[PDB]
């Protein structure tokens, strides 16, 4: 004999296991985005103006001939 | 009919009152109280109040309200 | 009532549903509303 | 939708004619104008 | 008779068959100026000319797109055609009235056309802003034929407006309360009400417009002491309602679309989806200065601005996820029309949340005037009420004709048009990001590759659009005739057949208390 | 009036070859339009 | 300048412009979760042969797709308004330049001390020299000293215009008859490039804005050689 | 309850004098649900369509049991279990067993 | 004056197919082809105006 | 079973899978032998064969459920023709480059660009993340 | 019996799918047009002064 299955709310529950399972996966891509995105972003801006020498910088630019003023 | 005000009550005249509420309650800030100048116009005693020591109102906050003389 | 043999009925099944339920009323026997088995019978 | 079988039915070349047609409406007075642009 | 029919019409299915072919002629010229735009975007350098024939075609490309093909279809054809039907009502309020809401169009296309025969053209954009606009730097007759095709559109749309909303309130079952009448008519309704309050703003500051060009006014001229910012405001106070108009009549299509092909009695959320709407159009009253973010406004007003602008988005993703609850369940139907329908609801969102994002005021400086602009709002119109318009028009071209599209085709129509829209437009969100500005004949040469694919694009839209002519032409070239539609019970605007009798409810519906 | 498919139009069915001329010349001039008004304005 | 195949903002020049790619990237995640959210959910109601048809409860269900959505645009107002005072708030410039629109080049006057004032033209393409930039150059930079806050005044004395530099967060529209004020500041030296902003005729396309960001010693001497 | 709504559908169907329309209406009615009717349900549906002389309907009321479960392929083949001495007694055969499921 | 509406009545309801517009009689007809023709020969000269207005 | 046009405003028959007892039978006129099997159907179902077990689902229904829910092979058709569709539209695209586009600016020449290309590195365009950040300035290629 | 799906289909997404890549190829790769891509990892840098 075949044991007595589970025969309701069978699309209700298929719902809930699914819309976990979208939470679940949304706090995996914040987590990642947060990582390869934003974080990544504060952190290029941050390590260029660390040691960042504007007049080192400008001089390099006005060797290589770039500037009307200079 | 009834109907209509009630979704009237609920979509629309609760709704602003939340959003209005959210509003002041961002602006709910003590703000930095000005400085003390006794100004002739403003703080007037023609009489004693008929309360407490006769120089302070009703509802008299130290924080905000100089008294004559300036802040307690 | 109809001048004819057959009308247009719209069921509101239950106070304030808002879907109504459209069906052809034919002359002859009773018809129900195919959602609250409501009986209607044409007089042409 | 439940329907008929096609009263004039449109047979494979027919609706190749028909697609041609159609597309060469759009095509071909662009067509000129655009290969003429240097003129005018 | 032909003439007794067809041009002294006091019946709505005909009328709206007159607005359905009006605008369908009206897409072709909007497709025709698109590709124009894309022609010369598609490489860099100039193929046309200056940057005069260019915004010509631009300026054209929009008035065409939003008043003769968008606003004819939703409201004049899907309107007439289906408001009557579904609540009963024998025509419309004011038949004969409703007759001239249509012919008012081909005058005003004609003098929209005339505007770009004479001198140099409209090279104004479809915001007309002054002093571009004005007597100096527009000389001649091209922008007071441009104004005068909005007057008589206006007045088109302000009767129809007047039509709509009477028929509606008064032509109802009297069993019928407005809480029992479909979505579509009460997306109608609304938008009609944003129609009467928006257009008679529009006309008073074009009219001033005109006024400065003709009779030495000087509304928007500071040498008489006049602001060319108030134009903008009158303008926008009209031109966000208008953008809800454009939309809200898609929702309601929508609504039917995705019940009917869930096999659904009823959208989920009926109460929920009327809130929506009419919270939407009250909203979109008092947003207009999201338009104006880089004109020197107060910071406070950018700020008020910002936080009613994005209060839009609740209302709004209530009937997004009222769809997804109305699919819940479904025996889905894979219908051309179902394919529209969910295409609308993934393509309408993404054109909103970008929308969300130009409502903050400080990140818009940046993407003001860019491509970003032109990004977010193709999605929303040339995906979103568009999307809708193919949607509707697949689903009731049985019952306005009588015979079936080979849904084979329209499938393929559908898998065409969603590759070119979407090939157009995406790459724009990166053109935008990096400042290309709008209405540009040409740009800097690192534009190219995302210039040169959004063409490509434009070129699948027109193979669809050529395609669509061919569809439609096999379905009366076959003469499928309809013998039996499902859910007729929640769908009133079936029960009198395919296509309905040029009478219709002569004997009304039997509703009883 | 006329009633039924086909009758409820302005344009004939009748024929699928005429309809497509007509069809054709309709939808047309529409897209050709533009093109020929780009061509007026570059040719002053 | 943007370069080929860029997808995103132009890199910021400005402390402003930085704050804008920040809350960019915040908004951008919210936007990607919540579009992502709709197609996979649409993918899921789509991908069940099990049906349920019955008339559904909504009430309940309503209230997380409306408190959920306001919870997360207070989480992008809180720092779009942010950003916004930031902007306005009082700097104390050390130097005013105007530029007025024209169609179609950009006039600026520098009158702190002289009547100092110029036109900017784009370069024809046609004369452009060895790599430079289709229309972006200009004969005439506007020459300004790097890492100072500078008040920028806009107008025209035509039809509108709108001058705008991506790189750091500024579009200002030119308005005759109105005086409209940003505040510029650049962390480094460069060129500096922007382009009209506002329709205004034939040429809108080809009237672009070239900053030249340098050292005060050499923007004093620029500006002493100009007069 | 599950017992409750089982009961009233059992009741509905058990009705000596059902007509034609009523089976139609409970049977459309009840697979707006989201469950398989339970066998008890579906003994209930198939005796009516036994004093309606429907053989027809019987087998349809099968396939549409089958139809709900959807994916779940375990459901059908346990209630056609739970109905055979019904099946039986009625002389009732499967869509299976008709070839209706080609 | 005297109250004529009766006869206006019998008029506007007698059953001879007339639509409304020209139900009145001789006149109705008159004043329809004035009006049809000014606006169809405006219509053509407008059109004529464009062509002329098109060109320099 | 013929269906007409003139029968919309009745009851009609449908093979849905969510109404799987429509509000008509498939098949309305009986001959001689279908009146027959109709009248043994009110005896025991015990007694009627296979055949006619089939034959009374048959005067029922149109479908079995198996046949209306069947898959089919038009998702092939649809794909095949929309890329046949999308490949026209790169014929229109060779068009349109042999006769409207002329030459490209002089800007996008191969020495013009690589002389641009150090300009932009020159003047460090994009230094952080764009551009000039993908190039190594102390070995003088890219990254 | 067959309809034109079960006919026609396999030859008709197969020689759609051939035709569509084969056009494309050739448009994108041999006929001139200028794509403009990155310079990076692509582009030799040349003294302009
Ligand atoms: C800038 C302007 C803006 C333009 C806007 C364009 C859009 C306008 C929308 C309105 C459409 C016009 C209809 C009303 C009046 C038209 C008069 C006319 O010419 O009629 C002939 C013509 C049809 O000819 P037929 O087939 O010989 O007539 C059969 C009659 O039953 C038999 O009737 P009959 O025997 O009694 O007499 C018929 C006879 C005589 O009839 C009369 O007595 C009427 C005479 C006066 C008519 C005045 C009205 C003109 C229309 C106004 C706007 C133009 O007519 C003719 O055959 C010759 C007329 C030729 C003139 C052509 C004008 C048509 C429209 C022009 C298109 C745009 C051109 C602009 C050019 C741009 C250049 C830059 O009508 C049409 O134009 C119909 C459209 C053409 C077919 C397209 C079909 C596409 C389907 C798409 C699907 C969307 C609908 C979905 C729902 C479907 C089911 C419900
Ligand atoms: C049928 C249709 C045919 C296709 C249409 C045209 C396709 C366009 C192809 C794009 C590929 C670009 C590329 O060269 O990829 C290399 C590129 C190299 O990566 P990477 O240079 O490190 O980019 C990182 C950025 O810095 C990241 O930072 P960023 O600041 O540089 O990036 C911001 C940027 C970057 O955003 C993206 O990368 C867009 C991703 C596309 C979404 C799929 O743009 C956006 O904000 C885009 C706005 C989009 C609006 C919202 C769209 C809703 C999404 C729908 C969800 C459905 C999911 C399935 O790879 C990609 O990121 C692929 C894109
Ligand atoms: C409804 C509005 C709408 C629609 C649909 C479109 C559709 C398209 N638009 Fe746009 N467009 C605007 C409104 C619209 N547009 C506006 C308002 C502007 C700004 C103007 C300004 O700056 O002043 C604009 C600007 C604009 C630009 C920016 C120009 C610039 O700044 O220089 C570009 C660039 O590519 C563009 C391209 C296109 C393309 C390729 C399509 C294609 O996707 C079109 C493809 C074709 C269709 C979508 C079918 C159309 C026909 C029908 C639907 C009829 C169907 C028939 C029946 C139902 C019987 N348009
Ligand atoms: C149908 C047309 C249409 C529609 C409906 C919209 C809808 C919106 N638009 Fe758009 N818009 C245009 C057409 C449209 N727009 C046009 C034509 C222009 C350019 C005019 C011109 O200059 O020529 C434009 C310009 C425009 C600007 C000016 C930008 C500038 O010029 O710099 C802004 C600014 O805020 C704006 C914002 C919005 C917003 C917030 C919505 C909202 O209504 C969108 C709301 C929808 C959603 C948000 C998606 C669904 C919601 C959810 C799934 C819930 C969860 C979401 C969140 C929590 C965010 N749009
Ligand atoms: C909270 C919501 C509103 C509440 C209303 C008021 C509450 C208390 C009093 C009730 C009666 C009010 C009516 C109007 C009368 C006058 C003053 C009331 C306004 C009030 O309450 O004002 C207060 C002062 O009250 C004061 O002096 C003293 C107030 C008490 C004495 C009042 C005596 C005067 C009565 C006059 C009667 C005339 C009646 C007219 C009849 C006409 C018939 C022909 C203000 O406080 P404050 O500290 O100065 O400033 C705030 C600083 N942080
Ligand atoms: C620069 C120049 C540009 C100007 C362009 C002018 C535009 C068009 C020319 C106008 C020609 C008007 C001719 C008269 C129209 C009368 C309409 C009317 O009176 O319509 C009535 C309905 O509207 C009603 O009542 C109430 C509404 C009546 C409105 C009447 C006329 C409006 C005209 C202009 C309105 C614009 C508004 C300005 C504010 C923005 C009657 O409805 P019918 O369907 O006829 O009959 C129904 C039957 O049951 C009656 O027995
Ligand atoms: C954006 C919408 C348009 C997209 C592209 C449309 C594709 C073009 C379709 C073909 O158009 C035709 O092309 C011909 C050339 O291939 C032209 O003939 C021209 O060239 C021929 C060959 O050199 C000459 O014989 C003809 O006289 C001469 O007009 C012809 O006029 C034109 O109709
Ligand atoms: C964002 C899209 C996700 C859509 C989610 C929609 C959720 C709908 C559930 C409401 O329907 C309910 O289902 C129950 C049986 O399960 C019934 O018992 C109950 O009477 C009914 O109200
Ligand atoms: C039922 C059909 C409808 C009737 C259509 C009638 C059309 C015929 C009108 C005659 O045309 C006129 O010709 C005049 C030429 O003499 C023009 O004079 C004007 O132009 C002159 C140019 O010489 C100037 O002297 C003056 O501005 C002015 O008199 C005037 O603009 C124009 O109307
Ligand atoms: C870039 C955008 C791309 C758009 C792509 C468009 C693809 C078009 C697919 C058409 O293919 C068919 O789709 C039917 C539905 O239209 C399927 O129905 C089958 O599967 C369904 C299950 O969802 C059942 O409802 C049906 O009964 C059943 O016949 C059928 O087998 C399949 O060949
Ligand atoms: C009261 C009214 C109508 C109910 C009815 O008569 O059927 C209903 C319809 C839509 C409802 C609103 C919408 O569901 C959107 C909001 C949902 C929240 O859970 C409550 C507030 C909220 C704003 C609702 C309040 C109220 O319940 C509304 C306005
Ligand atoms: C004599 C006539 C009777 C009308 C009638 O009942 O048929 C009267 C009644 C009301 C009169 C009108 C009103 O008295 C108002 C006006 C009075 C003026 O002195 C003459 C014109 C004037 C407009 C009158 C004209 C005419 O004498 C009217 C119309
Ligand atoms: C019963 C009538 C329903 C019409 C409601 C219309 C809702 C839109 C509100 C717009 C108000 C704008 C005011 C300025
Ligand atoms: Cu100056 Cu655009
Ligand atoms: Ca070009
Ligand atoms: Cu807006
Ligand atoms: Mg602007
Ligand atoms: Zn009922």
């Amino acid at each position: 004999a075949l044991a007595k299955p589970q025969m309701r709310g069978l699309l209700a529950r298929r719902l809930r296991f699914h819309i976990v399972g979208a939470f679940m996966v949304s706090l995996g891509f914040a987590t990642f985005y947060k990582f390869a995105v934003a974080e990544k972003r504060k952190k290029a801006y941050a390590d260029f103006y660390r040691n960042y020498d504007s007049m080192k910088d400008f001089e390099e630019m006005r060797k290589a001939g770039i500037f009307q003023s200079a | 009919g009834a109907r209509t005000w009630r979704f009237l009550t609920f979509g629309l005249a609760l709704p602003s009152v939340a959003l209005c509420t959210l509003n002041s309650w961002l602006h709910s800030g003590h703000r930095e109280r000005p400085a003390f100048i006794p100004y002739h116009h403003l703080r007037i005693r023609t009489k004693p109040f008929s309360w407490g020591d006769g120089n302070h109102t009703f509802f008299h906050n130290p924080r905000v309200n100089p008294l004559p003389t300036g802040y307690e | 009532p109809s001048i004819t043999n057959k009308r247009i009925v719209g069921c509101i099944c239950e106070e304030d549903n808002s879907t109504v339920i459209w069906f052809w009323l034919h002359k002859g026997e009773a018809q129900r509303c195919p959602s609250c088995g409501t009986h209607y019978k044409l007089v042409p | 939708i439940t329907a008929k079988p096609a009263k004039t039915p449109t047979s494979p070349k027919e609706q190749a004619i028909g697609l041609s047609v159609t597309f060469l409406s759009f095509l071909l007075p662009a067509g000129w104008v655009l290969y003429h642009l240097d003129n005018y | 008779m032909f003439i007794n029919r067809w041009l002294f019409s006091t019946n709505h299915k005909d009328i709206g068959t007159l607005y359905l072919l009006f605008g369908a002629w009206a897409g072709m010229v909007g497709t025709a100026l698109s590709l124009l735009i894309r022609a010369e975007l598609g490489q860099p350098g100039t193929l046309l000319g200056d940057d005069q024939i260019y915004n010509v075609v631009v300026t054209a490309h929009a008035f065409v797109m939003i008043f003769f093909m968008v606003m004819p279809i939703m409201i004049g054809g899907f309107g007439n055609w289906l408001v009557p039907l579904m609540i009963g009502a024998p025509d419309m309020a004011f038949p004969r009235m409703n007759n001239m809401s249509f012919w008012l169009l081909p005058p005003s296309f004609l003098l929209l056309l005339a505007s770009s025969m004479v001198e140099a053209g409209a090279g104004t954009g479809w915001t007309v802003y002054p002093p571009l606009a004005g007597n100096l730097a527009h000389a001649g007759a091209s922008v007071d034929l441009t104004i005068f095709s909005l007057h008589l559109a206006g007045v088109s749309s302000i009767l129809g407006a007047i039509n709509f909303i009477t028929t509606i309130i008064n032509m109802k079952p009297p069993a019928m309360s407005q809480y029992q009448t479909p979505l579509f008519v009460w997306s109608v309704m609304i938008t009609a009400v944003l129609l009467l309050l928006s257009l008679p703003v529009l006309a008073a500051g074009i009219t001033m417009l005109l006024t400065d060009r003709n009779l030495n006014t000087t509304f928007f001229d500071p040498a008489g002491g006049g602001d060319p910012i108030l134009y903008q405001h009158l303008f926008w106070f009209f031109g966000h309602p208008e953008v809800y108009i454009l939309i809200l009549p898609g929702f309601g299509m929508i609504s039917h679309i995705v019940t009917y092909y869930s096999g659904k009695k009823e959208p989920f959320g009926y109460m929920g989806m009327v809130w929506a709407m009419m919270s939407i159009g009250f909203l979109g009253f008092i947003v207009w200065a999201h338009h104006m973010f880089t004109v020197g406004m107060d910071v406070d007003t950018r700020a008020y601005f910002t936080s009613a602008t994005m209060i839009i988005a609740i209302p709004t993703g209530v009937k997004v996820f009222s769809w997804l609850a109305t699919l819940h369940g479904g025996n889905i139907k894979w219908s051309p029309a179902m394919m529209w329908a969910l295409g609308f609801i993934f393509l309408f969102t993404v054109g909103g949340l970008t929308g969300i994002v130009l409502a903050n005021s400080s990140l818009d400086i940046v993407l003001h005037d860019t491509y970003y602009v032109v990004a977010h709002f193709h999605y929303v119109l040339s995906m979103g009420a568009v999307f809708a318009i193919m949607g509707g028009f697949v689903h009731w071209f049985p019952l306005f004709s009588g015979y079936t599209l080979n849904d084979t085709w329209a499938k393929i129509h559908f898998a065409i048009m969603f590759v070119g829209v979407n090939m157009t437009f995406f790459p724009q969100h990166f053109l935008g990001l990096s400042g290309m500005p709008r209405r540009y004949s040409d740009y800097p040469d690192a534009y190219t590759m995302w210039n040169t694919i959004s063409s490509m694009g434009s070129f699948i839209s027109l193979t669809a659009v050529m395609l669509m002519v061919f569809i439609i032409w096999e379905a009366f070239a076959s003469k499928r005739e309809v013998l039996t539609v499902d859910l007729t019970t929640t769908n009133l605007e079936w029960l009198n057949g395919c296509p309905p009798p040029y009478h219709t409810f002569e004997e009304p519906t039997y509703v009883n208390l | 009036y006329e009633e039924g498919p086909g009758k409820n139009i302005p344009f004939s069915v009748e024929n699928k070859w005429r309809l497509l001329a007509m069809m054709t010349l309709f939808f047309g001039s529409g897209f050709a339009a533009p093109f020929f008004i780009v061509r007026h304005q570059l040719l002053k | 300048m943007a370069y080929p195949m860029q997808l995103g903002f132009q890199d910021a020049t400005s402390p402003i412009m930085e704050e804008l790619l920040h809350f960019h990237d915040h908004t951008l995640m919210i936007v990607f979760l919540i579009s992502s959210l709709v197609l996979y959910i649409i993918s899921l109601m789509l991908t069940t042969k099990l049906t349920h048809t019955s008339t559904m409860d909504a009430q309940e269900v309503e209230t997380i797709w409306t408190i959920l959505p306001a919870i997360i645009l207070i989480l992008i107002a809180l720092p779009s308004l942010r950003i916004l005072y930031m902007m306005d708030e009082i700097n104390n410039p050390s130097l005013t330049v105007k530029t007025m629109g024209h169609q179609w080049y950009w006039s600026y006057e520098y009158t702190d001390y002289e009547d100092l004032s110029f036109d900017s033209y784009m370069i024809p393409t046609s004369e452009l020299k060895p790599g430079e930039l289709r229309l972006l150059e200009v004969d005439n930079r506007v020459v300004l000293p790097m890492e100072m806050t500078i008040r920028m005044l806009v107008s025209s004395e035509d039809v509108l215009h709108s001058w705008a530099v991506p790189s750091l967060g500024l579009k200002t529209d030119a308005i005759p008859g109105r005086l409209n004020q940003t505040t510029l500041m650049s962390s480094r030296p460069g060129l500096y490039y922007g382009q009209c902003s506002e329709i205004c005729g034939s040429n809108h396309s080809f009237m672009p804005i070239v900053l030249e960001l340098v050292p005060l010693k050499y923007f004093e001497k620029w500006s002493a050689s100009m007069l | 309850t599950d017992e409750e709504f089982d009961a009233r559908w059992v009741t509905y169907f058990n009705k000596p004098d059902i007509d034609a329309w009523e089976l139609r209406k409970g049977m459309n009615t009840l697979v707006g649900y989201d469950l398989v009717p339970e066998p008890k349900i579906i003994d209930a549906a198939l005796r009516a369509c036994r004093r309606l002389n429907d053989f027809a309907s019987a087998v349809r009321i099968l396939e549409v049991v089958k139809d709900k479960a959807g994916p779940h392929k375990e459901i059908y083949p346990y209630v056609i279990q739970e109905l055979r001495p019904t099946l039986n007694e009625l002389g009732i055969s499967t869509p299976e067993e008709l070839g209706l499921d080609k | 004056f005297e109250n004529r509406v009766a006869e206006k009545q019998k008029l506007f309801q007698e059953d001879n197919g007339l639509p409304v517009h020209l139900k009145g009689g001789a006149t109705d007809n008159i004043l329809y082809r004035v009006t049809m023709t000014l606006c169809l020969g405006g219509t053509l000269y407008s059109l004529y105006c464009l062509g002329w207005a098109s060109f320099p | 079973s013929v269906v007409k046009s003139e029968d919309y405003a009745l009851p009609s028959y449908v093979d849905r899978r969510d109404y799987p007892l429509p509000d008509v039978a498939h098949v309305k006129n009986l001959s001689a032998s279908q009146k027959a099997l109709k009248e043994k159907e009110k005896a025991s179902w015990s007694s009627l064969s296979i055949d006619e077990k089939v034959e009374l689902y048959r005067l029922k229904f149109k479908e079995s459920f198996a046949e209306m829910n069947r898959s089919t092979n038009e998702w092939k058709t649809v794909v095949g023709a929309a890329m046949f569709f999308i490949g026209f539209t790169a014929l229109l695209l060779i068009w349109e480059k042999h006769y409207v586009y002329g030459p490209i600016p002089h800007t996008f020449e191969e020495e013009w660009v690589a002389k641009q290309t150090k300009r932009m590195l020159d003047m460090k365009v994009a230094p952080i993340q764009g551009f000039s950040a993908k190039w190594d300035y102390d070995k003088n290629e890219w990254k | 019996a067959p309809d034109f799906h079960d006919k026609y289909g396999n030859a008709v997404l197969a020689s759609g799918a051939t035709f569509c890549v084969a056009v494309w190829v050739y448009m994108a790769t041999q006929i001139g047009i200028e794509w403009n891509p990155s310079p990076v990892g692509r582009v030799t840098p040349k003294e302009w002064r």
